[PDB]
């Protein structure tokens, strides 16, 4: 629901290409995902899938494919009515169905209304019924799509099943001679001109999508000259704008930067050094790369016993990676600290101020504070910090400053301000000399409940993992014409805690329940086999049906 | 024969057939992850308080199943097929039922039933689409109208695209600049005086509170001011 990837084509090193995907769903137990082989019926693939979906959002069969989350605006709200369930569309015009809800230890009823626009999501009879996606009525066949491109064996046969898929996700693409592709797919609406997509809009007529935008607007890339393609939930395409959810941006502070860096570090990739690269994304601090600039310029001015400074040469001589240390419980560095505590002093000086309360509780997050089990998901930098970063730009950012958040006051005057905060909170709880710190560390859970929050296993199943990593829930890799050995493709994936869930009545574990639980956590990887030697060479069981029709 | 259809690796099956493939899927799923699959099912359709009691969630029934029934019915035969034999394929592991092979989370949590291609196109569908791709908080409009009261109307307009900016041409993107997306109201808007965001909570252990409504937007409130987007209230 985020996550991770980047196709390497001219950019690969003994092979033709490299796909390392990473989707990010949070981390649940059993495992989010499901690995499968299909053989036969046209299909020739392997890969892993989740909720184990007729088809393969993760995979190769001999082509590669992979997905992240789109983040575009495919949903619009209608604003709609003291004639009840009629609204006025010069004409007063709605569907209802009636659900009862069936209690285990306890009593059973409600309706839901739909108007042409779509589900009525909220009636505020003060004034009003809000009820629209471009992907409605094409769900299935977007299911339909995910499977029938893993047929597909050239760009081409690929496409035209990613024009059937209606949902906002990235597909991409890599094949055998080492061409890679990308695809922002996804069912989007042709709205009236003024239509403002933010915002609900009225729903009496004048406002109604006019259809469905051409597939020739997609977003689309193939063989690009940069000799790649990176993605971590960023912007498709210049001009293209966001997901209308508020704690959603695309600006010039972006985590995918911290992929791209490394893309560029050197001209070539192994499939081992494409592999690393989860590694290191995943203890990667996302905000010291923006704000650190000005840190060191708000501070060049005081003295080395100032701790507003100490803090901030603290800062300067670390690599901006973390790594936990042997006790499993700190890190080696306290730069997130400081850099969260700071962080958050800011945003409650600057864009939380600026906004009427309750709402600046929308833009407290630093984007790092979590609770004890760890990270539910990715982490990223926050909407206030993304914001701020805009405004610490001033002049060099294109986004008109309506209020300033400085109050009237040099930035150097807030940073400092929110540096006295920092070193105030700190200095109370890790305590004075800075070289002693004892940061805590951020751990990492497979939580026993999926992710609407409902279990699904026994509260005991949940493991953890002492050190969190911003990576895929699952991470696969694929690589083509790869120069050493007799294979076409060599893929790679884990799934962990491991491929079962199974636990019998007595209570004995499946011999695959946790087999991929230690290796998830090192880095490291199975192989996934595609061919019926490798296949069969690597049989641990075999049954034969008769299925009858 | 061409009625056969299993071999498995770290336990990765492989399933090969000539033909409705997908029954070998259903199966090894059934093996594997039957009640994690079991209530990913009651998850997607509405119906966890059937058997766990707190999760009157319940009314998920966000959606309209008709829709999908009939998108179904449409389907060609090979299409078809894929949810017909997949939802057989789960059936057929009938086996539990007779033996029970049975999970321990079953017995734990006191309730399987068979499948049929609508619970199997509702998996991906209350995942993928009516979860993942359904991300809107047009909670905008709330904000807009604080925005309003406190800055005036004009003003209040120019803050909004301050903190919800419509496009940024400073943001990386994948495609590099050298394409570009070539498509380049609010004010006919009435008043939204708590947003609905609030009233969405869920603990440490990632399970449904099952607090008031009241304490629950207060919960909402308090860790999304704490955490975001990537915390326990986030997306
Ligand atoms: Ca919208």
């Amino acid at each position: 629901t985020t996550g991770n990837m980047w196709v390497i084509g001219n950019k690969a090193q003994d092979a033709k290409a490299i796909m390392v995907n990473g989707p990010q769903f949070g981390w649940y137990a059993p495992a989010y995902t499901y690995g499968i082989g299909l053989h036969g019926a046209g299909y020739d693939v392997t890969g892993n899938t989740p909720f184990a979906y007729p088809g393969l959002v993760f995979g190769h069969n001999g082509i590669s494919w992979g997905s992240t989350a789109g983040f575009g605006d495919d949903v619009d709200i209608f604003a709609e009515l003291a004639k009840p369930g009629y609204y006025q569309h010069g004409e007063w015009v709605m569907l209802s169905r009636k659900e009862t809800i069936a209690v285990k230890d306890g009593q059973p009823t409600f309706t839901v209304w739909r108007t042409l626009h779509g589900n009525v999501i909220k009636t505020d009879t003060a004034t009003t019924a809000y009820a629209a996606r471009a992907w409605d009525g094409k769900e299935v066949a977007s299911l339909l799509a995910w499977t029938h491109q893993m047929k597909a064996k050239n760009w081409p046969e690929w496409t035209q099943q990613a024009a059937k898929q209606a949902l906002t996700i990235n597909w991409y693409y890599a094949d055998v001679n080492g061409n890679i592709g990308y695809v922002h797919t996804g069912a989007y609406p042709d709205r009236q001109p003024g239509h403002d997509p933010r915002l609900p809009v009225p729903g009496t007529g004048k406002w109604d999508w006019k259809g469905l935008l051409s597939f020739d607007l997609n977003p689309k890339v193939y063989n690009p000259q940069s000799g790649y393609i990176a993605n971590w939930n960023n912007s498709p395409q210049k001009d293209y704008p966001a997901s209308d959810l508020f704690a959603f941006l695309w600006g010039g502070a972006d985590r995918v930067t911290e992929i791209d860096t490394i893309l560029d570090k050197q001209p070539r990739f192994t499939a081992d050094q494409a592999w690393d690269v989860i590694r290191q994304t995943s203890r990667r601090d996302l905000n010291l790369r923006l704000f650190l600039p000005a840190l060191k310029d708000a501070t060049a001015n005081l003295a080395e016993n100032d701790p507003r400074r100490q803090l901030v040469d603290k800062l300067a001589s670390w690599d901006g990676e973390n790594l936990v240390n042997d006790d499993g419980k700190t890190y080696q560095q306290p730069g997130s600290a400081i850099l969260n505590a700071w962080l958050t002093s800011m945003l409650k000086r600057t864009v939380v101020a600026a906004v009427p309360a309750p709402f600046g509780k929308w833009y407290s997050a630093s984007g790092y504070e979590t609770t004890q089990d760890g990270p539910t998901g990715s982490l990223n930098i926050s909407v206030g910090a993304k914001i701020l970063y805009e405004a610490l730009q001033g002049d060099k950012s294109p986004i008109p400053q309506a209020v300033d958040l400085f109050g009237g006051k040099p930035q150097q005057e807030v940073i400092l301000a929110a540096l006295d905060d920092a070193w105030q909170t700190l200095s109370k709880r890790y305590g004075n000399d800075v070289t002693g710190w004892k940061t805590p560390a951020m751990a990492l859970t497979f939580r026993a409940n999926n992710f609407f929050g409902v279990p699904q296993a026994a509260a005991k199943e949940a493991r953890h993992q002492a050190e969190y990593q911003n990576r895929g829930t699952e991470n696969d890799m694929i690589v083509f014409s790869p120069t050493s050995g007799n294979r076409p493709v060599l893929a790679w994936d884990v799934v962990a805690p491991g491929q079962s869930g199974f636990i019998a009545p007595d209570g004995k574990a499946d011999k695959h329940y946790d087999d991929q639980l230690k290796m998830y956590e090192s880095f490291g990887r199975k192989s996934l086999w595609l061919t019926p030697q490798d296949v069969d060479e690597h049989k641990e069981s075999q049954e034969v049906l008769q299925v009858q029709r | 024969p061409p009625t056969e259809v299993i071999v498995r690796d770290y336990g990765m099956p492989h399933i090969y057939a000539d033909d409705y493939l997908f029954y070998g899927y259903g199966y090894v799923v059934a093996q594997d992850r039957l009640f994690q699959m079991e209530m990913a099912r009651r998850s997607t359709q509405g119906t966890v308080s059937e058997v766990l009691g707190a999760f009157v969630f319940d009314k998920i029934r966000n959606y309209w199943p008709d829709s999908i029934r009939a998108q179904i019915a449409s389907l060609s035969a090979e299409d078809k097929s894929i949810l017909q034999g997949y939802a057989d394929g789960m059936n057929a592991w009938d086996k539990v039922n007779a033996s029970p092979l049975l999970p321990q989370q079953f017995s734990t949590f006191g309730f399987p039933k068979h499948w049929e291609p609508f619970d199997v196109a509702m998996i991906f569908v209350g995942t993928m689409a009516n979860r993942f791709s359904d991300s809107t908080s047009e909670d905008n409009l709330a904000l807009l109208t604080a925005l309003k009261d406190k800055y005036g109307k004009q003003q209040g307009m120019a803050v909004f695209n301050q903190l919800k900016w419509l496009v940024n041409p400073s943001a990386p993107t994948t495609i590099a600049a050298r394409s570009a997306y070539p498509l380049k109201t609010a004010a006919l808007l009435p008043r939204y005086d708590p947003a609905p965001m609030l009233d969405r909570a869920k603990g440490t252990d990632g399970a449904l509170l099952a607090l008031t409504a009241d304490q629950n937007r207060e919960t909402i409130a308090a860790q999304f001011a704490q955490s975001g987007a990537n915390g326990l209230a986030g997306y």
